[PDB]
């Protein structure tokens, strides 16, 4: 990340001091959305158990 | 015996390299049949 002429572009570059390496409005559209699915290991017995 | 986020497969040998995806198994993993020839997972 050198001198660009004044401009920020940190906001849709990734971020390197987190995980995933992704831009911080990335995140917050990761974060408006919600899904079902979690995951996609939902085993036998953790319907049985609940 | 292999565990992937798809979940776990059975009868491919695990290999470190990376080539192109021929039949897509799912979150990011690929099999192929290669070379005394064996299934192999990507
Ligand atoms: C804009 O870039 C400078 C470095 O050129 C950086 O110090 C600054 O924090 C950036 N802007 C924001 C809001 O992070």
């Amino acid at each position: 990340i050198k001198d660009f002429g004044g401009f920020n572009f940190s906001q849709i570059l990734p971020d390197p001091s987190k995980p995933s390496k992704r831009s911080p409005i990335e995140d917050l559209l990761f974060n408006k959305v919600t899904l079902a699915d979690a995951g996609f290991i939902k085993q036998y017995g953790d319907c049985l158990g609940d | 015996v292999f565990q992937t986020r798809a979940g776990c497969l059975i009868g491919a040998e695990h290999v470190n390299n990376s080539y192109e995806c021929d039949i897509p198994i799912g979150a990011g993993i690929c099999a192929s049949y290669q070379t005394s020839q064996s299934i192999i997972a990507y």
